[PDB]
């Protein structure tokens, strides 16, 4: 079967060089007509094509980024590479490689690799309980962390129904997310409800019990 | 660059219905070799795009006959017949006749359900955040439909736009609703200078907004 897997550095600082690798199987870049493209997708934004390479080493680039890009391949190792110089915050995106033969461009895509370009330092989140002012809605505010991700559970994962964990948003180089949980009034505060937040990058795990105000 | 104008951006549908998605290019996609390199893809959350149709109207391997592509030159349409739950996601067009290759903005094919008013809850700053010297006010607007909603923050009755962070969930797989989180971040000194904090939600389910408020001292 055709499979493609992208790999990268995860996090880079502005001005550094991004080096991406596409490791594939089920096809060969020695095959006449075969090619591979790189495409990126910043979270919630439009796709942006970057570069393409064919089996005969014909290479194409996005004109607006051409001076910063270099695409190349190691045919026998079944790998394609992309180098992006002098990165900045706008280069933060998921990067995909896609099998792209002459008749069917982008016919199989990898699952992508996340790249974050930031000068931020590893920062553990501040975890705040959100107690209220039939059913009761409680919350957990996970503020000011870097980098992504965090894992958030309620009651060590035993409380999963009626939960809404929201996507993180950036504010002054740091991420913030929130989670709500709705339970019946006969459940809380008579029974303990705690939000559990782990941030593996800062090796932190915080439990915040929701207490009535 | 060749601009790909994709409409509509959001497409609510019922299962079994037909959905039609339009892609218009700023110039002809007919290549000098006579081919038209216009493709259609489906992308699901946390997944990569999958090719559905290549060169306007050719179905890719494994793609059901319910997906059909048509058009020519600068005007293209993807039609999905007898929509099933597995079809829900973001559809986009792409062109590779011209360099750079470009893409439409995407159409989110979503499931239509009955209107549901949001359940709105407001939360003052936690004692822990205030001790730390900060003050965030959170508002959850949960389980509403349609997805279109507007949140307005008011401090002492006056609208506040700066320092607002908003996040939205994807349509729920079980009840087909949407949820939203809105956080107003202030300095603790600002929080300690005003009394009334209000989250106002405008949604199609009510002519008047849903208002949730609290007073810092009450």
């Amino acid at each position: 079967q055709v499979t493609l897997k992208e790999s990268g550095p995860g996090i880079l600082q502005p001005s550094q060089t991004l080096s991406l690798t596409c490791s594939f199987s089920g096809f060969s870049l020695s095959t006449s007509g075969m090619g591979v493209s790189w495409i990126r997708q910043p979270s919630g934004k439009g796709l942006e094509w970057l570069a393409h390479i064919y089996w005969d080493n014909d290479r194409y680039y996005n004109p607006s980024l051409k001076s910063r890009l270099t695409i190349s391949k190691d045919t026998f190792s079944n790998q394609v590479f992309l180098k992006i110089t002098n990165v900045d915050t706008a280069d933060t995106a998921t990067y995909y490689c896609a099998r792209s033969p002459m008749n069917t461009w982008g016919d199989y895509w990898g699952q992508g690799t996340s790249v974050t370009v930031s000068s931020a330092k590893t920062t553990a989140p501040s975890v705040y309980p959100l107690a209220p002012v039939s059913s009761v809605t409680l919350g957990c505010l996970v503020k000011g962390y870097f980098p992504e991700p965090v894992t958030l559970t309620w009651n060590s994962g035993s409380l999963s129904s009626g939960v809404h964990t929201f996507p993180a948003v950036l504010q002054s180089d740091l991420y913030t997310l929130s989670s709500s949980v709705t339970v019946t009034s006969s459940t809380w505060p008579s029974q303990s409800i705690t939000c559990n937040v782990a941030h593996p990058a800062s090796s932190t795990k915080v439990d915040k019990k929701i207490e009535p105000r | 660059d060749v601009v790909m104008t994709q409409t509509p951006l959001s497409l609510p549908v019922s299962l079994g219905d037909q959905a039609s998605i339009s892609c218009r290019s700023s110039q002809s996609l007919v290549h000098s070799n006579g081919n038209t390199y216009l493709h259609w893809y489906l992308q699901k959350p946390g997944q990569s795009p999958k090719l559905l149709i290549y060169k306007v109207s050719n179905r890719f391997s494994g793609v059901p006959d319910r997906f059909s592509g048509s058009g020519s030159g600068t005007d293209f349409t993807l039609k999905i017949s007898r929509v099933e739950a597995e079809d829900l996601g973001i559809y986009f067009c792409s062109q590779n006749t011209h360099v750079p290759l470009t893409f439409g903005a995407g159409t989110k094919l979503e499931l239509k359900r009955a209107d549901a008013a949001p359940t709105v809850s407001i939360f003052p700053p936690s004692s822990e955040q205030l001790t730390s010297g900060g003050a965030s006010v959170v508002c959850f607007l949960n389980n509403f439909y349609p997805k279109d909603i507007n949140v307005k923050w008011k401090i002492d009755g006056s609208e506040r736009q700066n320092g607002v962070l908003n996040s939205w969930t994807d349509q729920d797989s079980k009840d087909s609703t949407y949820s939203m989180s809105s956080t107003l971040t202030l300095t603790k000194d600002e929080y300690e200078r005003h009394n009334s904090y209000t989250c106002e939600a405008t949604h199609k389910t009510s002519t008047s907004p849903i208002v949730k408020s609290f007073n810092r001292n009450e």
